[PDB]
RNA sequence: UAGUGGCGAGCGAACGGGGAUUAGCCCUUAAGCUUCAUUGAUUUUAGCGGAACGCUCUGGAAAGUGCGGCCAUAGUGGGUGAUAGCCCCGUACGCGAAAGGAUCUUUGAAGUGAAAUCAAGUAGGACGGAGCACGAGAAACUUUGUCUGAACAUGGGGGGACCAUCCUCCAAGGCUAAAUACUACUGACUGACCGAUAGUGAACCAGUACCGUGAGGGAAAGGCGAAAAGAACCCCGGAGAGGGGAGUGAAAUAGAACCUGAAACCGUAUGCGUACAAGCAGUGGGAGCCUACUUGUUAGGUGACUGCGUACCUUUUGUAUAAUGGGUCAGCGACUUAUAUUCAGUGGCAAGCUUAACCGUAUAGGGUAGGCGUAGCGAAAGCGAGUCUUAAUAGGGCGU
C-alpha cells in the first residue's frame, strides 16, 4: 500500500485513495475556491453622483445642435459611466458532500503518479531555517507541500522565509494546493487523519 | 497540474451578446424587432394585462375560505415508522427526529407500506388501514 | 422574498395536484330566466384550460 | 479591467486602405469613403467572374465566323457539318487555327463541305 | 401566509422556533452616574540596534551571461547609470520616555439620581381625528382637540363585536450597562481598482481663470538625460529673430514649444498616363513604356483602348431617388448588477437532499431551526389509496 520510508505498509481504506478521478467536479472545486478569495472593490461613477450637470445647457428647439438634456450624460466627455457597478461579493455555493468527493478524486492520482510521499514523522528541534533545509536533502526534495496533523511552533517559524515548501494541516489544506506544488509530503499521523475526514 | 484541466463538454456556455456586428446573428436589434412597446427600455407588460379585455381573474367568483382549524395538522406514513428510535412513537418522539415540524399537535398516520419494527403508537390516531397494518404486524396501538 | 402574488388570483384560483381548480361564471342575481339544464351545469368545479395555464401562472407567481 | 481600443482599431483600419489603394481622390485615404469602394470593388469582381466567359465565348464565334466566310460557308452551316460527322473541336481551339495555323483550318472547313451540311 | 384593499394597483403581521448580548434596582429613599483627592497596570504622542558576495564577459553604465560561496523568527518591499536575499534605506525581531494624553482599575470625599409617602379631573364614556399590517368595516387596543366622569386589592383590566365562566397581571412616580447605527477627520494595510478624453470638478499655484446684479455655474492644463554636463568659440543677421559649424553626451532627427511620435491636411523630387472628348470614377480584357531582374511563356509601377456598371445607412407595400442623416481624421460612446423563481445543459448524494443567521486557530469544521419531497379528494369539518356530489354504496370529476 502506502509505503512509508521506514518500509512498512500502511493499508488505508480504500475509498478515498484509489478512487476514480472525476475532473469536472475537481475544475468546479478549484474555480469557487479560487474566486471566493477575491476581495471586490470596484467603483466607478452612474451619471447621478457626478458633480454637477443639473440643468439644460440651451433649449429643445431653434439652436441648430443636437438635443441635449444635462452636461453628466455617458454621450459626453466629463460624463459619467453608464453602467457603473457598485462592490459586491463573489462566492459560490459548494455542498459539503460535494467539496469531499473532490479530495476524494485528487488523493487518488497523487498516488497514480507517485507525486504523494508519506514518511514516519517530520520533526525538527530549533527554530532555524538552515536546519529544515538539511532535513529535507535526506529525502531528495524541493518545491514540497507539507501536510501534518498539527503545525508545531518550531516548525512553522521555518519555512516562513524559505522559498517553495510551504507548511500546511489537514483542517488547512486546499483544493489548489495538492495540485500546485510538486511533491505532497504527508504523515502517518495526518493519513489516518482522512479517513474521518473524507472517508 | 493547473495548466491541465477543464470541465465537461457542454457544462459551460459563453452568454450572446447582442448588438455586436451582423455575422454574429443578434446585431442592431438584439432579437426585439421593430417598433413597438417590447422593443424598447422597460418594455414590460404588467403581468395578467390582456390588452384590455376583461382579465380571467377579475371574471370569476371567489370561492371559499381557509380553515385556521387545520394549521396544526400533519401525518406520518406507515413506513416512517421505522425511523424513530425507542420504539415508543410519543408526540416528542417524532418531534426527536426531524419527520415533523415543530407546533404541530394532532398527527394521523395513513398507509404507505411496510412499518418495518414493533413499535407503540400513542398519542396519534391511524387510519383504517394503519391500524389494521400495526396490530397485525406485531405492533400495539394504545394512548 | 422579492416576489408577490397577486391577492385576487390566489383567491379566484385555488390549486391541487391537477391543475388549478375554479368555480364557473354567470350564476348569480338574474336567474328565473335560465334552465335548469344550464343551472346545475354550472354548479361544479372545473379545471382550468391549456390556454389559459400559462397565463395565469404569471400572475400566480410560479414563474 | 478597463480596456482601450485604440490599437485594434488600427489594424483593421489599416487593412482596408492596403485593398483600396491605386483609386481617384478620397477613395484612397480616407476611410468612411474607402469602405464603400471596397465593396463594390468585390460584387463587381464576383459579377465579372461569370462575364468573363461570355466576352471570349462572344470573342470566339466571331473570329470563326470570319474565317469560315472566306472558305465557302457561314458559322452556322458549319457547325452543323462538323456534327453530322464527330470532329470534336471545341470554340477556343477554333479560333486559335483560325489565325495562326490557317492552312489546317482549310482541311476542316473542306471536311465539313464532304459531309455535305 | 392570515388579513387588508374602487377586494383594483397594491400594502402586509403575529404566535412559535434559531441566534447575538446577559444587571435590574428605588419612592423606609437605592444602585448607578458625575467631580476631585488616591494608590498599580495598560498602552499613546520621538526613537535605537537590526543577518549575509566574489571573480569573469558584453556594454555609455552590470543587478544581467558565466563560475562558485553564504545568511534566514529577515526571499516576490522600495532604488541604486539595465533584471540585486547578501550595495543603500528598510524588514523578521528585540529594546525604548523629562514630560503630557487617555483607558481600565484602588478608596475616600462632595454631590446627584430625587419625584416624597404605591399615584384622580385618573380609568371609562359621547361626537371629531390619528397610530395600530387593518380605506366604518361584526371593529377590539393604544393615543388626544372639545364635552364629561368612577371602584379603593371582599377592588381593578386584559384574553380582536358582545356576554357569562376560567386564566394572567397591579395603571395613573422615577433610574438603568451590553449586543446597535454613523465617518467630515486619523493611522496601518489591501486590491482579477484608474493610469492623464480614465481616476476626485482638481496628479499642473482648482473651486483658480472665466460667465453672472446675485443665489449659483465652472474649465483647460503631466514626461529632456544616469547627471545640467542647458551649447565657451567662429560666420550671416537690426547692435535681433533664426540658422551653419564647433564642443558635452551612449544617443542632439534627446536642444529646453525637448521620451515614442500615428491619421486627416500641406508640400518637394523621381517614373508612367492625360489639351476632339461626356456620367457613383470601379471591374473584365488589354497595347505600350519604366525599373529590378538572372535577362525574361517571372516581378513591381503606370493604364491609351474597350464590354458591363444609377454610392452607404434608416424608415417603408415600395428609394439612384428631388425622403432622412453624415465636412474628413484621431480618442471616448449603448442589453449591466443584486435579490427571488421557472425551464434546459452538465455534476453530487439519493426515499431522501440541503442548511440561513451565528460560532470557529476564519475558504475547513459545527450549526438541520426552516424548506422541497415520499398521497390525495373536499369551500370546510373531516375521511384516507381513495375521496367529493348525491336519498344512492347509481353514474361522473379529480388521484394512485
Ligand atoms: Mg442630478
Ligand atoms: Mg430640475
Ligand atoms: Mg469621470
Ligand atoms: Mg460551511
Ligand atoms: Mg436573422
Ligand atoms: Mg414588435
Ligand atoms: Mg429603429
Ligand atoms: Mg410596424
Ligand atoms: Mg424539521
Ligand atoms: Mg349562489
Ligand atoms: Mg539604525
Ligand atoms: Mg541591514
Ligand atoms: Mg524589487
Ligand atoms: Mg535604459
Ligand atoms: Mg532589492
Ligand atoms: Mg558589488
Ligand atoms: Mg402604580
Ligand atoms: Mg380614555
Ligand atoms: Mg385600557
Ligand atoms: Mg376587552
Ligand atoms: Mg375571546
Ligand atoms: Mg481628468
Ligand atoms: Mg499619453
Ligand atoms: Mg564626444
Ligand atoms: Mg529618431
Ligand atoms: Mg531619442
Ligand atoms: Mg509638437
Ligand atoms: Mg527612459
Ligand atoms: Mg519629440
Ligand atoms: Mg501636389
Ligand atoms: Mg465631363
Ligand atoms: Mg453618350
Ligand atoms: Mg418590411
Ligand atoms: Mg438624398
Ligand atoms: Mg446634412
Amino acid at each position: 500500500q502506502l509505503n512509508v520510508n521506514g518500509a512498512q505498509a500502511i493499508e488505508v481504506s480504500e475509498r478515498t485513495f484509489g478512487g476514480e478521478f472525476n475532473e469536472t467536479l475537481v475544475h468546479q472545486a478549484v474555480v469557487a475556491y479560487m474566486a471566493g478569495g477575491r476581495q471586490g472593490s470596484k467603483a466607478q461613477k452612474t451619471r447621478s453622483e457626478v458633480s454637477g450637470g443639473g440643468k439644460k445647457p440651451w433649449r429643445q428647439k431653434g439652436t441648430g445642435r443636437a438635443r441635449a438634456g444635462t452636461i453628466r450624460s455617458p454621450i459626453w466627455r466629463g460624463g459619467g459611466t453608464t453602467f457603473a457597478a457598485k462592490p459586491r461579493s463573489h462566492e459560490q455555493k459548494l455542498n459539503k458532500k460535494m467539496y469531499r468527493a473532490a479530495l476524494r478524486s485528487i488523493l487518488a492520482e497523487l498516488v497514480r503518479l507517485d507525486r504523494l510521499v508519506v514518511v514516519a514523522d517530520f520533526a525538527v528541534d530549533a527554530p532555524k531555517t538552515k536546519g529544515l533545509v538539511a532535513k529535507l536533502d535526506t529525502l531528495g526534495l524541493k518545491d514540497v507541500l507539507i501536510v501534518t496533523d498539527g503545525v508545531d511552533e518550531n516548525l512553522y517559524l521555518a519555512a516562513r522565509n524559505l522559498a517553495h515548501v510551504d507548511v500546511r494541516d489537514v483542517q488547512g489544506s486546499d483544493p489548489v494546493s495538492l495540485i500546485a506544488y510538486d511533491k505532497v509530503l504527508v504523515t502517518v499521523s495526518a493519513v489516518k487523519k482522512f479517513e474521518e475526514l473524507l472517508g | 497540474q493547473l495548466n491541465d484541466l477543464r470541465s465537461a463538454p457542454g457544462a459551460r456556455r459563453e452568454k450572446h451578446r447582442p448588438g455586436r456586428g451582423i455575422g454574429s446573428g443578434l446585431g442592431k436589434t438584439g432579437g426585439r424587432g421593430h417598433k413597438g412597446l417590447t422593443s424598447r427600455s422597460g418594455g414590460k407588460v404588467a403581468p395578467g394585462f390582456e390588452g384590455g379585455q376583461q382579465p380571467l381573474h377579475r371574471r370569476l367568483p371567489k370561492f371559499g375560505f381557509v380553515s385556521l382549524k387545520a394549521m396544526d395538522r400533519a401525518e406520518v406514513r406507515t413506513s416512517e415508522l421505522a425511523k424513530v428510535e425507542g420504539d415508543v412513537v410519543s408526540l416528542q418522539t417524532l418531534k426527536d427526529a426531524n419527520l415533523i415540524n415543530q407546533h404541530v399537535q394532532r398527527v394521523k398516520v395513513m398507509l404507505s407500506g411496510e412499518v418495518g419494527r414493533a413499535v407503540t403508537l400513542k398519542g396519534i390516531a391511524a387510519t383504517k388501514g394503519a391500524r389494521a397494518a400495526i396490530e397485525a404486524a406485531g405492533g400495539k396501538f394504545e394512548d | 422574498p422579492k416576489m408577490k402574488t397577486k391577492s385576487g388570483a390566489a383567491k379566484r384560483f385555488k390549486k391541487t395536484a391537477g391543475g388549478l381548480k375554479h368555480k364557473h361564471a354567470f350564476k348569480s342575481h338574474i336567474l328565473t330566466k335560465m334552465t335548469t339544464k344550464r343551472k346545475r351545469q354550472l354548479r361544479g368545479t372545473s379545471m382550468l384550460n391549456k390556454s389559459d395555464v400559462a397565463r395565469v401562472e404569471r400572475s400566480l407567481r410560479l414563474r | 479591467a478597463r480596456v482601450k481600443r485604440g490599437v485594434i482599431a488600427r489594424r483593421r483600419h489599416k487593412k482596408i486602405l492596403k485593398l483600396a489603394k491605386g483609386y481617384y481622390g478620397a477613395r484612397s485615404r480616407v476611410f468612411r469613403v474607402a469602405k464603400q469602394a471596397v465593396i463594390k470593388a468585390g460584387q463587381y469582381a464576383y459579377r465579372d467572374r461569370r462575364q468573363r466567359k461570355r466576352q471570349f465565348r462572344a470573342l470566339w464565334i466571331a473570329r470563326i465566323n470570319a474565317g469560315a466566310r472566306q472558305n465557302g460557308l457561314s458559322y452556322s452551316r458549319l457547325i452543323a457539318g462538323l456534327k453530322k460527322a464527330a470532329i470534336e473541336i471545341d470554340r477556343k481551339v477554333l479560333a486559335d487555327l483560325a489565325v495562326n495555323e490557317k492552312a489546317a483550318f482549310t482541311a476542316i472547313v473542306e471536311k465539313a463541305k464532304a459531309s455535305l451540311a
